[PDB]
C-alpha cells in the first residue's frame, strides 16, 4: 500500500502537471500574438517618419 | 616486448622520410608554374 | 560599388579579375555576372593588378563577358546585438532562427587578438555541471579548457547538448550567491547531419532553453570555407559577452577535427607548404590563439568556461590534433566504446580522464573541503578494483580475500550505479552523497584516502 | 513562455521595418519619372563622374539619361546608351567601371542602421 | 554555343578558342567522333576541354562549341528495364549499331520519341498547375509511373490531352503560356531537387538479413558505408541486397566494372524473381552500368545520374535503393586529371576538391518528404575501396559523420565460409537508436532488447580474449568455454548467410527473433546448470545444440514450429542431465 | 666578450642539499631536467631560486599556458629573499611568452635573457638561466622553417637543429669578463618532456 498509494499520486501527478502546463501555453501564447501586435503599434504612428528619412539618405 | 617495439619504430621513420618527396616532388613543379606564369602584376 | 571585370581565368575556387591596388586585406566582393549571380569569394592574395579570390559555387550561367564587381565590403565581419540572444544560426550565421537581424551595437572582426598577460588570472572558481562523475574526478572551472575526447561512432554530441542544457552556473555553495552571474551559452557545430540537426531543434526548442543560448554550425553540405570562420564568430561574440558584459559562459565546440579537414582543402591547391601530416604548422598557432580565451580577468568574473570537443580517429594523440590541444589545454576527458555498450551516462574513462586545475574552486564548503580526497579516494579505490575485475577467470571470489572481492564489488557497483545516471540531472551535493554510500561498502577498513573523521560524516 | 513572447516582438519589428524599407524603395522606383527628377538625375551621375578617374560616357536609362543635360555637355560630352536606379560610368579600360545604384544607395543605408532606423520608429 | 574549333593542339584538354563569355562546367559539341568536351578552365576565348570521348586524331581546328548549358538526364518513361551507359545511352541500341563491341559517336535516344504509351488527363485548362504536379499515366508493370509537371517547368494548363498512347516527348498538355508538358525531361544532373521538406528515419529499411538488419539494423532513408578490400569480398557481398530490399525502386548501378560480373548483373536481371513482383527485378531497376574502360568522366556520371533519378523518383515518393559501386575509382578519375592539369593535389596524388567533391552531394536525400508529398527514401549504399587497404585513408575521414552505417571486411576470415564475418568495431550504424519505437511495436518490445543481449557477450567476450592468447581454456573459471562457444553459434547459423545455402537465401525479423530465443533458452540452461555445478562438455555435445544448428538451415516458415521444439530439446539435452 | 671564460668548478649553491650533495652544478654550464604535468615543477625554480647562489634570477615563458604564465609574476615577491629582506623581484629580470604571441616573440624570447645576462654578467653579476619548456621553444622554430622553401628534410625538426643549441650553451662559465669580475651563468634545460 505505500507503492499504491504513490500510484495513486502519480496520476494527479501527470494530469494536473499536462494540465498547467498546456494552460500556461495559452496564457503565453495568446499574449504573445497581442505583445507582438503592440510593437507594431508603437512603429505604426511614427513610421512615415522612418521611411520619409530613409527616403532622404538615398536620393541626390 | 622490445622486439615488437622496434618494428614501429622501423615503421615509423620509413614512412616519414618517402615524405620528403612528395613535397620536393611537387615543389619543383611549382617553381616552373610560378615562375613562368606570376609576372601576371607586370603583366 | 567598384566594379571591376577582367576575369581573365578562372581555375577551380580560384579567379582572377584586374585591379587590386586599391584593396585591402582579407576582402569580399560580389562578383556578379549577366545573371548577376552571387557566388560570394574572399579576395586573398592580393597581387596588384590582379586579385586572388576565393569563390565558392560553381561558376555555371556566368559569362567572362559580364563581369564585374560591386564592392559589397572588404573587412566585412559581424556586427553584434547581445540581445539578439534568440538567434540560430548555421555557420557564419544569417538567421537560421529566421527572426529578423541583428542591431549592431557594436561591429566585431573576428579578430582582434586575446586578451593581455596582464589580465589573465589562475583558476580559483568551480562550477556545477549537472554532472555527477565530470565535477567529481575532474572538476569544472571557470576559465578551464577542458578537452573530451571524443571517439568514432559515438554519442559524444549527445552528451554534449544534453549536458549544456543542464547546465547552471553556480558557485553558491563557495558563499556566493547566483543573482549577479549571467549564464551565456553559446552553442556550434558543424558538419551536421539531418538526425542530428533535429536533436538540436529538440533541445533548445524543447521548452525555451534557447533561453540562454544560440546556435552556430556549418554542415558538411555547407561549404567547408564558411566552417572556417563558423567558431571565429561566437568565440569572437563570446567576449562581448561575458567580458564585456559578464556572463558565465560555455565554449561548446564539435569535432574541430573539422576545421582542420576543412583547412587542407585550401591549402593543397593554395600551395601551402606543408607541414607535419602535409599540414603546415600554424594549427600550432591558431589553436593556441583560441583557446587564450580562458583566464579570469580583472574586473571581470564573467569569465568564460572552455570546452574545446573533438575525437581522435585512432585514439591515440598521435594525431596532431589532439596533441596540440593536449600540450596547451587544462585536462582530458575521454569516453569509451565500452563504456557506452555498458551504457554509462556519461561514459568517461577513468584515468585516462582529468581536470588539471580544479584546487582552486572546490573545497573549503564550496563542496566541502573534503572533495579533495573523495576525488582520490574513490580514483584509487575504484582502480585498484580493476585489478580483481582482471583478475577473475584466473583467480575468482573464492581464491579472493574478502577485502578485494569487495573490491572487485567496489568497482561494479561504482560503474553501474555512480557514473551511470542516464539523464538524471544531479546536483553536486547530490552527486557526493552517492560517494559515501558506495564506498561505504567497503569497510573504513579498506577506506583511507580520506580521513576517517569525514567518512564518518556520511557513512 | 518568455521566449515565445520575446520572438514574437522581435519577429513583430522586423515587418515594420522591412515595410519603411519597402516603401522607400518603391519610393526611389516612383523617383525617375517626377518632375523634380532631371535634377537628380545628375547628382547621382555626378557622384559616379567622382567615382571614374577614367572617363569614357555616363550611361543612365531613358527617364534618366536624356534629362541630364549637365553632364551630357560635361564628362564624356554624351548620354550614351541605357543600362535608372543608380547612375554608373565607365572610364579608362575595362576593369573600371564602377557604379552607384541608388538602390545600392538603399541597401548601404538599410543593410548598417537596421540599428538606429530602428530606433527612430521605437524609441 | 560559343565557336570554337581546336584553337592549340595540345592535350586531350586542348585549347579551343572563340570561347569567351563561357561558363564554366558547360557541356558542348566538340569534334566529329561525336566529340564532348567540359568547360573545365577558362582563359577568356581559350579553353580547357574536358575530353570525355578518346581520339587518336588530335590536330589542330576541330570543333569546340559549347552549349551554354551544362548536362542533363532524360527522367520520365523507359528508365526502368534497360541498360543506360554512363552515357544514359541505352546499350542495347547501341549494341544493335555497334555489334558485340561497343562503339561512340552511336548516339542512340535515351527514352523512346518514336513509340506510343499511353496518357490521361486529369486537369482542366483556364486553370494552373505547379511544379511535380500529376498529369497523366504512362505505364511500365505495376511499378505504374504517372508523369508529373517537372518543377522549374511549371505553369498554367490550356489543354489535357485525351488519354491515348503518346510520345513521350509528345506534349500532352499545352499551356496558356504557350508551354507544354511533354512526358520526360532531360535535366542536369548537378541541379539537386527541392522539396517540401526534409524528412527523416525512424522506419527501418531491410535489405532482408540479418548483421545489417538488426545486428546493425538498415534505416529507411538511410547512409552507409565499407571498405572492402581488394580480391577481398564487398561485390558479391553486395548483390542480394537488391533481391532483398523493400525498395519501390531499385537502382542497380556499378562504376568501373567488371564486364563480366555484370554479365552477372545485368543479364541477371531477368532471371531474377521479383517477389514483390514476379517477373525480372528490373521490374523495378532501370541498370546503369557503367565500366572503367569507358571513360573517367563516364565513371563520374554514372554516380550523378542515379542522383538525379533518385531526386526525380524521390519526388514521386520512390523509395530509392540505391547501392554505389566504390567511389575509389571515381577519385582517381579525379585525380588522374590534377597531374594534366598541372596542379598541387591533396596528399600522396588526392585531389584537393575532396570535401567539395564528396560532401553535399552524399547528404543530398534520405526520406525526404517532397513537393510530391511523398516520402524518397533516398537509400544510397556507399562501397570503398581501400587500394592502399590502410585503415587511415582520406576518403574515411571524410566519410566520417556522413554514413549512417560502415562496416569493414577481413579477408581469411572471409575466405573460410562466414564470408562477411568482421569486426562489428571495425563497423557502427549509430542510426540504430530511432527504429527502437518502430521495432518495439513492429517486431517485438524485446525485439530490440535481445540484439542487446547479445553484444553484451560478444564485446565482453574480447575480456576473455587476450587471456585466451595468453594461455587459453587451460584451467580457467567455469565461465569460459561458456562464452567462447556461444559465439561460434551467433556467427554461424545466426550470421551465417548465403543465398547459395538457399535454406538461408532469405531470413526475416522474426526468424531472427525465434533464434533469439532459441539460443538464449540453451545459453539460460546452461547457466543454472553450471552454477549447479555442471561442467560445460555435456553441455557441448547436446543434439539440440545441432538442432539450433539448423537455424539456417530453418527457413523462416518452417521455423515457429521448428524453434518450438527445440526449446524442449534444451531442457530435454539439459534439466535431465 | 668578457676576456677569458676560465673553469667553472665552483658549484652553484641552491640552498636545497641533496640535489646539489648528489649532482652539482658548476658556475656556468648546462644543464637538464625534465619534469612534466603533475608533481608541480615548478616547486624547484621557486625555492631553488628563493636560495640560490646568483644575485639575479632571469625568467620567460614560451609555450606556458595563460594564467600561468602570469603566475610567475604572482610568485615574485611571494618569494622572499631574505637577502634583500624582501622581494626576490628585486633581482629580477622577467621576460615572458604564452604563446599565442607574435612569431618572432618567441624567437626571441630566448635570446633576450642570454644576452642580458651577459651583460649583468660582464658587471660581475651572477644570473640564474632557468628554463621553460625548452623542448616547446623548439615547436614555434618549426612553424618558422615551415614556411619556407627549406623543410624539416631532417626528420620534422628544423635544419638548424644544433645551430640555436649551440650558442645556447656554449656562452657560460666562470667568466673573468671585460670587467674583469665573473657572472655565474648557470643554465637548466628543462626540456621537460
Ligand atoms: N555471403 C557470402 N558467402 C560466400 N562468399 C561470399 C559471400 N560474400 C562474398 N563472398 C565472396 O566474395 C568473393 C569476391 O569478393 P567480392 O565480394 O566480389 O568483392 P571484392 O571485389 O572486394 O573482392 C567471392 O569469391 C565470394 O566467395
Amino acid at each position: 500500500e505505500a507503492e499504491a498509494k504513490a500510484k495513486a499520486l502519480e496520476a494527479q501527478y501527470r494530469e494536473r502537471e499536462r494540465a498547467e502546463t498546456e494552460a500556461l501555453l495559452a496564457r503565453y501564447r495568446e499574449r504573445a500574438e497581442a505583445e507582438a501586435k503592440a510593437v507594431r503599434e508603437k512603429a505604426m504612428a511614427r513610421l512615415d517618419e522612418a521611411v520619409a528619412l530613409v527616403l532622404k539618405e538615398v536620393l541626390p | 616486448i622490445p622486439g615488437i617495439r622496434a618494428q614501429i619504430r622501423f615503421i615509423q621513420q620509413v614512412l616519414e622520410q618517402r615524405e620528403r618527396e612528395d613535397t620536393f616532388r611537387l615543389k619543383r613543379i611549382k617553381g616552373k608554374i610560378e615562375a613562368r606564369e606570376a609576372e601576371e602584376e607586370g603583366g | 560599388k567598384k566594379e571591376y571585370t577582367g576575369i581573365t581565368y578562372i581555375s577551380g575556387p580560384l579567379l582572377f579579375v584586374e585591379n587590386a591596388k586599391d584593396l585591402a586585406y582579407g576582402a569580399i566582393v560580389d562578383i556578379k555576372d549577366g545573371t548577376g549571380r552571387v557566388r560570394g569569394g574572399q579576395v586573398i592574395e592580393v597581387s596588384e593588378e590582379y586579385a586572388v579570390i576565393q569563390v565558392f559555387e560553381e561558376t555555371t550561367g556566368l559569362d567572362l563577358a559580364t563581369t564585374s564587381v560591386s564592392l559589397v565590403e572588404d573587412v566585412a565581419r559581424l556586427g553584434v546585438s547581445k540581445e539578439m540572444l534568440g538567434r540560430r544560426f548555421n555557420g557564419i550565421g544569417k538567421p537560421i532562427d529566421g527572426l529578423p537581424p541583428i542591431t549592431p551595437e557594436k561591429r566585431l572582426p573576428i579578430t582582434g587578438l586575446p586578451l593581455n598577460p596582464v589580465a589573465r588570472r589562475k583558476p580559483e572558481q568551480f562550477i556545477q555541471t549537472g554532472i555527477s562523475t565530470i565535477d567529481v574526478m575532474n572538476t569544472l572551472v571557470r576559465g578551464q579548457k577542458l578537452p573530451i575526447f571524443s571517439g568514432s561512432g559515438l554519442p559524444a554530441n549527445e552528451i554534449a547538448a544534453q549536458i549544456a542544457r543542464q547546465a547552471t552556473v553556480r558557485p553558491d555553495l563557495s558563499g556566493e550567491g547566483e543573482k549577479e552571474e549571467p549564464f551565456a551559452v553559446v552553442f556550434a557545430a558543424m558538419g551536421i547531419t539531418q538526425r542530428e540537426l533535429s536533436y538540436f531543434i529538440q533541445e533548445f526548442e524543447r521548452t525555451g532553453a534557447l533561453s540562454r543560448s544560440v546556435l552556430f554550425l556549418n554542415k558538411a553540405d555547407d561549404p567547408t570555407i564558411e566552417r572556417i570562420l563558423t567558431p571565429r564568430m561566437a568565440l569572437t561574440v563570446a567576449e562581448y559577452l561575458a567580458f564585456e558584459h559578464d556572463y558565465h559562459v560555455l565554449v561548446i565546440l564539435t569535432d574541430m577535427t573539422n576545421y582542420c579537414e576543412a583547412l587542407r582543402e585550401i591549402g593543397a591547391a593554395r600551395e601551402e607548404i606543408p607541414g607535419r601530416r602535409g599540414y603546415p604548422g600554424y594549427m600550432y598557432t591558431d589553436l593556441a590563439t583560441i583557446y587564450e580565451r580562458a583566464g579570469v580577468v580583472e574586473g571581470k568574473k564573467g569569465s568564460v568556461t572552455q570546452i574545446p570537443i573533438l575525437s581522435m580517429p585512432d585514439d591515440d594523440r598521435t594525431h596532431p590534433i589532439p596533441d596540440l590541444t593536449g600540450y596547451i589545454t587544462e585536462g582530458q576527458i575521454q569516453l569509451s566504446r565500452e563504456l557506452h555498450r555498458k551504457g554509462i551516462y556519461p561514459p568517461i574513462d577513468p584515468l585516462p580522464s582529468l581536470s588539471r586545475l580544479m584546487n582552486n574552486g572546490v573545497g573549503k564548503g564550496k563542496t566541502r573541503e573534503d572533495h579533495k580526497q573523495v576525488s582520490d579516494q574513490l580514483y584509487s579505490a575504484y582502480a585498484n578494483g580493476v585489478d580483481i575485475r582482471k583478475l577473475v577467470a584466473i583467480i575468482g571470489e573464492d581464491a579472493l580475500t574478502e577485502n578485494d572481492r569487495r573490491y572487485l564489488q567496489f568497482a561494479d557497483a561504482f560503474e553501474r550505479f555512480f557514473i551511470n545516471q542516464g539523464q538524471q540531472n544531479r546536483s553536486i551535493e547530490e552527486s557526493l552523497q552517492i560517494a559515501w554510500a558506495l564506498l561505504s561498502m567497503l569497510p573504513q577498513g579498506e577506506l583511507k584516502r580520506i580521513s576517517k573523521d569525514h567518512i564518518g560524516k556520511y557513512y | 513562455g518568455e521566449l515565445l513572447v520575446a520572438t514574437a516582438r522581435t519577429q513583430a519589428r522586423g515587418e515594420v521595418l522591412e515595410e519603411v524599407r519597402r516603401r522607400v524603395r518603391e519610393a526611389l522606383e516612383a523617383l525617375p519619372q517626377k518632375p523634380e527628377w532631371p535634377e537628380v538625375v545628375r547628382k547621382l551621375a555626378l557622384e559616379a563622374l567622382e567615382a571614374l578617374p577614367g572617363a569614357k560616357a555616363l550611361v543612365a536609362n531613358p527617364e534618366d539619361l536624356p534629362h541630364l543635360e549637365a553632364m551630357a555637355r560635361e564628362r564624356g560630352v554624351e548620354l550614351q546608351a541605357e543600362p535608372r536606379l543608380g547612375v554608373r560610368a565607365v572610364g579608362a579600360e575595362g576593369k573600371t567601371q564602377v557604379e552607384n545604384s541608388l538602390l545600392a544607395r538603399m541597401d548601404r543605408a538599410w543593410d548598417a542602421m537596421s540599428s538606429k532606423v530602428a530606433q527612430a520608429l521605437w524609441g | 554555343m560559343i565557336q570554337g574549333v581546336i584553337q592549340k593542339i595540345a592535350g586531350p584538354a586542348v585549347i579551343a578558342k572563340g570561347m569567351l563569355g563561357a561558363r564554366m562546367y558547360d557541356i558542348c559539341k566538340v569534334g566529329e567522333e561525336g566529340l564532348v568536351g567540359e568547360i573545365i578552365r577558362l582563359d577568356g576565348d581559350t579553353a580547357f576541354v574536358q575530353v570525355y570521348e578518346d581520339t587518336s586524331g588530335l590536330k589542330v581546328g576541330e570543333p569546340v562549341v559549347s552549349t551554354g548549358l551544362p548536362l542533363a538526364v532524360e527522367l520520365g518513361p523507359g528508365m526502368l528495364n534497360g541498360i543506360y551507359d554512363g552515357i544514359q545511352r541505352p546499350l542495347e541500341r547501341i549494341r544493335e549499331k555497334t555489334g558485340i563491341y561497343i562503339t561512340r559517336g552511336v548516339v542512340v535516344h535515351a527514352l523512346d520519341r518514336e513509340k506510343k504509351w499511353a496518357w490521361t488527363p486529369m486537369v482542366k485548362p483556364g486553370d494552373e498547375v505547379r511544379g511535380g504536379m500529376v498529369l497523366g499515366t504512362v505505364p511500365e508493370f505495376g511499378f505504374t509511373h504517372k508523369i508529373l509537371v517537372p518543377p522549374d517547368v511549371r505553369g498554367r494548363v490550356k489543354e489535357v490531352k485525351p488519354a491515348g498512347e503518346y510520345t513521350v516527348e509528345e506534349p500532352v498538355v499545352v499551356l496558356e503560356d504557350g508551354t507544354e508538358l511533354k512526358m520526360y525531361h532531360t535535366w542536369p544532373v548537378r541541379r539537386a531537387r527541392p522539396v517540401q521538406r526534409k524528412l527523416d528515419p525512424n522506419t527501418p529499411f531491410l535489405t532482408g538479413m540479418r548483421i545489417l538488419d538488426v545486428l546493425f539494423p538498415v534505416a529507411m532513408g538511410g547512409t552507409a558505408a565499407i571498405p572492402g578490400p581488394f580480391g577481398s569480398g564487398k561485390t558479391v557481398t553486395q548483390q542480394s541486397l537488391a533481391k532483398w530490399s523493400n525498395a519501390d525502386v531499385v537502382v542497380y548501378v556499378g562504376c568501373g566494372e567488371r564486364g563480366n560480373e555484370m554479365t552477372d548483373v545485368l543479364v541477371e536481371f531477368p532471371e531474377l524473381t521479383d517477389p514483390k513482383t514476379g517477373g525480372p527485378l528490373m521490374h523495378r531497376t532501370v541498370l546503369i552500368a557503367n565500366t572503367s574502360n569507358m571513360p573517367v568522366a563516364a565513371r563520374e556520371a554514372s554516380i550523378y545520374v542515379g542522383v538525379t533519378i533518385a531526386e526525380y523518383f524521390r519526388d514521386q515518393g520512390f523509395s530509392v535503393a540505391l547501392m554505389a559501386d566504390s567511389t575509389s575509382r571515381w577519385a582517381e578519375a579525379l585525380r588522374e586529371i590534377s597531374s594534366r592539369l598541372e596542379e598541387m593535389p591533396a596528399e600522396e596524388g588526392y585531389p584537393p576538391y575532396l570535401a567539395a567533391r564528396l560532401a553535399a552531394f552524399y547528404e543530398r536525400a534520405g526520406k525526404v518528404i517532397t513537393l510530391g508529398g511523398e516520402e524518397g527514401a533516398v537509400t544510397i549504399v556507399g562501397a570503398v575501396s581501400p587500394p592502399g587497404g590502410d585503415m587511415s585513408e582520406p576518403v574515411t575521414q571524410s566519410t566520417l559523420r556522413i554514413v549512417g552505417a560502415f562496416w569493414r571486411l577481413d579477408a581469411s576470415l572471409a575466405f573460410r565460409r562466414h564470408f562477411p564475418a568482421i569486426n562489428w568495431n571495425g563497423s557502427y550504424s549509430l542510426f540504430t537508436s530511432a527504429l527502437d519505437p518502430w521495432y518495439r511495436e513492429n517486431v517485438a518490445e524485446d525485439y530490440p532488447e535481445l540484439r542487446d543481449a547479445i553484444s553484451e557477450l560478444l564485446q565482453r567476450e574480447a575480456g576473455l580474449q587476450e587471456i585466451v592468447q595468453l594461455v587459453g581454456p587451460d584451467a580457467l573459471q567455469d565461465a569460459e568455454r561458456l562464452v567462447i562457444e556461444v559465439g561460434r553459434i551467433i556467427r554461424e547459423d545466426f550470421l551465417q548467410q548465403n543465398a547459395y545455402h538457399e535454406v538461408d537465401a532469405y531470413c526475416s525479423m522474426k526468424k531472427a527473433y525465434g533464434i533469439m530465443k532459441m539460443i538464449l533458452a540453451f545459453y539460460k540452461e546452461a547457466e543454472a546448470a553450471i552454477k549447479r555445478g555442471v561442467s560445460i562438455d555435456e553441455i557441448l555435445q547436446l543434439p539440440v545444440l545441432e538442432r539450433i544448428g539448423r537455424a539456417r538451415y530453418v527457413s523462416e516458415e518452417e521455423f515457429p514450429a521448428y524453434f518450438e521444439e527445440a526449446m524442449k530439446e534444451i531442457q530435454g539435452a539439459f534439466k535431465a542431465l
